[PDB]
C-alpha cells in the first residue's frame, strides 16, 4: 500500500539527486522494495549498477542481496534464513519483516494450488514456520492433516451498456 | 384465503371471551387459513391479550409474525398443538426462509423446522405446494430448495416503511434505466450525425 | 374512414376482373397493402417452419394499381423452393378451404402466395420466378410474397417482400432501386441469374378502429412479454447459420485478394456487422432485464 | 374444419369458443353446452368491441355445474389469463402498434 508511494519516491530520487551515484540507503531500500515486489529482473540490474565502492562501504547491502539470490534460486527455507541474519532499523528492517510475510503468503498460496498431498516437514520448510506450528495453523484452517507418513493434504480454495453502444456505434457508423 | 376470511370475521364479530380463544385453536387447526391479519387486528381479539387467554393471542402472535422456532423457544407457555398446527407453521416458516432467500438447503429446512429426515421435509412441501402457499421444485442431488414463488404472510404496521424502502430501491432502478436508455439513444445519434457529417467534409474534398 | 378497406363490393371486383387494366402495362400493380391479421398470421407461419421453408395462400383484393391482402392460410405442401408449382399439390385443399371460408363470411378470393426464406432474405428463385410466371398467366392478378422469419426475430423488424414477374421475353425499365440485403453463396447465383426477371412492389399496412383499440389496451399488459423476450437463444441457429455462410464469403473475398468480384470483403464486413450488431442488441436487453430485476436486492 | 385445420396444425386441439359482447347471457350457455356436445371442458371467451372501459376488454371463462334452489345448473366463473411469449409475435404486434439509428 504504501510501499509503492515510497518505491515510486526512491525511484524518483534514483534520478533526480544524482550527481552520477545514488544515496546508499536509498539504494538499501530500492533494493530490498525490488525484492518485495518480486521483480527480480529490476533487483538484479540494481545490484549490477551498483559500484564496488558502496559495495565496499556498505556491506548491508550485500546482506540485501544474500536475500535476492535465495529468491532468485527459490529456495525458501534459505530466504527465511537470509531475512533474519541482518538489522537495519528505521530503512531496511521495517520492510523486511513485510517482505517475510509477503513470502509466507506467496509460499501458502503456492502450496495450496501446486500440491495435493505434501510431507509436513517440506510444507513448514516452504512456510518458515516449525513443523508443530505450520501443522497447527493448516488443521485450524482446514487442511487435511496425517500422522506417520507425515502428510498434509492441502485444500484448493452506464457500465455495460454504455461499452455495447461503442460497440455498435462503431460497427454501424 | 378469502371465503375463510368472511366465514370466520362474521364469527369474530358475534363471539366472545372463551368463544374466540377457542375460535383461535379453530382457525389455526383449518386448511387455507394462512394470513390472521384481519383477525388479529380485532377489537374482540385485542380484549384476550394480557387477560385469561393471554398464550392464546401470543400463539396467533407466534402464526402471524413469528416462526416454528420461535414457538420451540416459548412451547412451555403456549398452549399445546396438534401436528396439523405445527405443520401450518412449519409452512409459514419455510415461507419465511423462501422471502429471505430463493435457494434454501435442506440443513438450513432440517434446523429451522426441527426434522430428522429429507423425506419429511420433502412431504412438508409437498404440502405446501398443495395447499398453494408455495411455489417451486426441490433438487435431490444438490440438497435445496428451489423456490418460485412465496405468499405474504406479515403484515407489520410499524416495519410497512420496509416495503416502500424495497420499492423506491426498485423504483430509483428503473429510473437509472430508463435515463441510461435516454443517455445511450442519443449518444447513438450523436454519433451517427456527426460520422455523416464528418463523411460529408470528406466527399466535399473529392472535388478539389 | 379506417374501416373503408374492409368493405367489399363484389361487382366492383368483377368490372375490374372483366376490364383487365393489368394487360395494358406490366408495371401496373404498385403498391401491396396488407392487414394486420394477414401479416401476423404469415409471420406467426413461417416461424412455425422454423429453418424449413413453408408456403401458404393469400386471400384479397384489386384496387387501382394497389394489391390488398386480407387474410392468409398455410399450406399441406412438401417441397416449397425446389418444386415449380409447389402449391398444386393442394389444390384440393385450396377449393375446400375457400368454399368453407365463403360459408363464414370470407369474401375476398385468391390474390396470391406466400412462402418463408428462412435467414436468406425476400426475394424470388428461379423456382419461386418459373411459379409466379405460371401463377400471372393462369391466375392473374396474383402476387408473390416473401418473408424471412428469422431474419425478422434477429432485426426486430419485419423483413418481407411483394413481388411480381415480367412475362418471358419482356425487358424491364431503368426503375429498379433495390435495397440491399445480404444474400448467402449458396443462393447468390440463383439470385442474379433471376433478379432482373420480377419487380418488387411498395409494401404498407392497415389495421381496423377495432383492431387499433385493442391493441392499445393489449399493450396495457403486452408489456410484460416485451421485458421477457430471451431473443438470443430463440433463433439461436440463425447467427450460426449467417456465420457459417460469412466464414465461405471470407474465403472467397482471401481469394480475390489471392491474385486476381467489385470488394468481396466490403459486402463480407457489411454482412458480419449486421449479425453482430444484432447480437449485441439481443444482450442490450439481456442486460436491461438484468439491471431491472436482478440488481435490487432486499 | 377440424379435418382441415388438423393438416397444417397439426400438434393442435380445440380448447373452446369466442364470441362478442358484454358479460355473459344464456345464450352463451345454451351455445356452451352445444361446444360441450363436442369436447369435455371447452373455454369460453368474450369479446366486447364496444367497450366504455380502460382494461382489455377479453374475458376467459370455464363452466361450472352448480345447484342453486334444488337445480343443478351450468354457470360461467371468470378465469384469469396471461399474453403469449412469441417472439415473432411480439414483434408483429410491437410492428403493428407503432405504425410509423440502428440502437
Ligand atoms: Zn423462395
Amino acid at each position: 500500500f504504501s510501499f509503492k508511494k515510497l518505491l515510486d519516491q526512491c525511484e524518483n530520487q534514483e534520478l533526480e539527486a544524482p550527481g552520477g551515484i545514488a544515496t546508499p540507503p536509498v539504494y538499501g531500500q530500492l533494493l530490498a522494495l525490488y525484492l518485495l515486489h518480486n521483480d527480480m529482473n529490476n533487483a538484479r540490474y540494481l545490484w549490477k549498477r551498483i559500484p564496488p565502492a558502496i559495495k565496499s562501504a556498505n556491506s548491508e547491502l550485500g546482506g540485501i542481496w544474500s536475500v535476492g539470490q535465495r529468491i532468485w534460486q527459490r529456495d525458501f527455507p534459505g530466504i527465511y534464513t537470509t531475512i533474519n541474519a541482518h538489522q537495519w532499523s528505521e530503512t531496511v528492517q521495517p520492510i523486511m519483516e513485510a517482505l517475510r510475510d509477503a513470502t509466507r503468503r506467496r509460499a501458502f498460496a503456492l502450496v495450496s494450488q501446486a500440491y495435493t498431498s505434501i510431507i509436513a516437514d517440506d510444507f513448514a520448510a516452504f512456510v518458515g514456520l516449525p513443523v508443530e506450528e505450520a501443522v497447527k495453523g493448516i488443521l485450524e484452517q482446514g487442511w487435511q492433516a496425517d500422522s506417520t507418513t507425515r502428510m498434509v493434504l492441502p485444500r484448493k480454495p452506464e457500465q455495460q451498456l454504455a461499452r455495447l453502444t461503442d460497440y455498435v456505434a462503431f460497427l454501424e457508423n | 384465503t378469502g371465503q375463510n376470511q368472511e366465514q370466520f370475521l362474521l364469527l369474530a364479530k358475534s363471539a366472545k371471551g372463551a368463544a374466540l380463544a377457542t375460535l383461535i385453536h379453530q382457525v389455526l387447526e383449518a386448511p387455507g387459513v394462512y394470513v390472521f391479519g384481519e383477525l388479529l387486528d380485532m377489537p374482540n381479539v385485542r380484549e384476550l391479550a394480557e387477560s385469561d387467554f393471554a398464550s392464546t393471542f401470543r400463539l396467533l402472535t407466534v402464526f402471524a409474525y413469528g416462526t416454528y422456532a420461535d414457538y420451540l423457544a416459548e412451547a412451555r407457555n403456549l398452549p399445546p398443538l396438534t401436528e396439523a398446527q405445527k405443520n401450518k407453521l412449519r409452512h409459514l416458516s419455510v415461507v419465511t426462509l423462501a422471502a429471505k432467500v430463493k435457494c434454501i438447503p435442506y440443513a438450513v429446512l432440517l434446523e429451522a423446522l426441527a426434522l430428522r429426515n429429507v423425506r419429511q421435509l420433502e412431504d412438508l412441501v409437498i404440502e405446501a405446494v398443495y395447499a398453494d402457499v408455495l411455489r417451486g421444485s426441490l433438487d435431490q442431488r444438490n440438497q435445496r430448495l428451489e423456490v418460485d414463488y412465496s405468499i405474504g404472510r406479515d403484515i407489520q404496521r410499524q416495519d410497512l416503511s420496509a416495503i416502500a424502502r424495497t420499492l423506491q430501491e426498485w423504483c430509483v432502478g428503473c429510473e437509472v434505466v430508463l435515463s441510461g436508455i435516454e443517455e445511450q439513444v442519443s449518444r447513438a445519434n450523436q454519433h451517427k450525425e456527426q460520422q455523416l457529417g464528418l463523411k460529408q467534409q470528406i466527399e466535399s474534398e473529392v472535388a478539389n | 374512414s379506417i374501416d373503408e378497406i374492409y368493405k367489399y363490393d363484389k361487382k366492383q371486383q368483377q368490372e375490374i376482373l372483366a376490364a383487365k387494366p393489368w394487360t395494358k402495362d406490366h408495371h401496373y400493380f404498385k403498391y401491396c397493402k396488407i392487414s394486420a391479421l394477414a401479416l401476423l398470421k404469415m409471420v406467426m407461419h413461417a416461424r412455425s417452419g422454423g429453418n424449413l421453408e413453408v408456403m401458404g395462400l393469400m386471400l384479397g383484393k384489386v384496387d387501382g394499381e394497389t394489391m390488398i391482402i386480407m387474410d392468409s392460410f398455410a399450406l399441406p405442401v412438401e417441397g416449397t423452393e425446389t418444386r415449380v408449382n409447389a402449391q398444386a399439390a393442394a389444390y384440393e385443399y385450396m377449393a375446400a378451404y375457400i368454399e368453407n371460408a365463403k360459408q363464414v363470411g370470407r369474401l375476398e378470393n385468391a390474390i396470391g402466395w406466400y412462402h418463408s426464406h428462412p435467414g436468406y432474405g425476400c426475394w424470388l428463385s428461379g423456382i419461386d420466378v418459373s411459379t409466379q410466371m405460371l401463377n400471372q398467366q393462369f391466375q392473374e392478378p396474383f402476387v408473390a410474397v416473401v418473408i424471412d422469419p428469422t431474419r425478422t426475430i434477429s432485426a426486430g423488424k419485419v423483413n418481407l417482400g411483394a413481388f411480381r414477374t415480367y412475362p418471358k421475353g419482356y425487358k424491364p425499365p431503368d426503375e429498379g432501386p433495390s435495397e440491399y440485403q445480404t444474400i448467402p453463396l449458396n443462393k447468390i447465383e440463383d439470385f442474379g441469374v433471376h433478379c432482373k426477371q420480377y419487380y418488387a412492389l411498395e409494401v404498407s399496412y392497415f389495421k381496423s378502429s377495432l383492431d387499433r383499440k385493442l391493441l392499445e389496451l393489449l399493450w396495457n399488459k403486452y408489456w410484460v412479454n416485451t421485458l421477457s423476450s430471451s431473443s438470443l437463444l430463440t433463433n439461436a441457429d440463425y447467427t450460426t447459420g449467417q456465420v457459417f455462410d460469412l466464414s465461405e464469403k471470407l474465403e472467397q473475398s482471401e481469394a480475390q485478394l489471392g491474385r486476381g468480384s467489385e470488394d468481396k470483403l466490403a459486402k463480407a464486413t457489411r454482412d458480419s456487422c449486421k449479425t453482430t450488431i444484432e447480437a449485441i442488441h439481443g444482450l442490450m436487453s439481456q442486460v436491461i432485464k438484468d439491471k431491472l430485476f436482478n440488481q435490487i436486492n432486499i | 374444419k377440424e379435418e382441415q385445420f388438423k393438416q397444417v396444425f397439426k400438434e393442435l386441439e380445440f380448447l373452446g369458443w369466442y364470441t362478442t359482447g358484454g358479460p355473459p347471457d344464456p345464450s352463451d350457455i345454451h351455445v356452451h353446452k352445444q361446444v360441450c356436445e363436442i369436447i369435455e371442458s371447452p373455454l369460453f371467451l368474450k369479446l366486447n368491441p364496444m367497450t366504455k372501459h380502460t382494461d382489455l376488454p377479453v374475458s376467459v371463462f370455464e363452466s361450472v355445474i352448480d345447484i342453486i334452489n334444488g337445480e343443478a345448473t351450468m354457470l360461467f366463473a371468470e378465469l384469469t389469463y396471461t399474453l403469449a411469449t412469441e417472439e415473432a409475435e411480439r414483434i408483429g404486434v410491437d410492428h403493428v402498434a407503432r405504425m410509423t439509428s440502428t440502437v
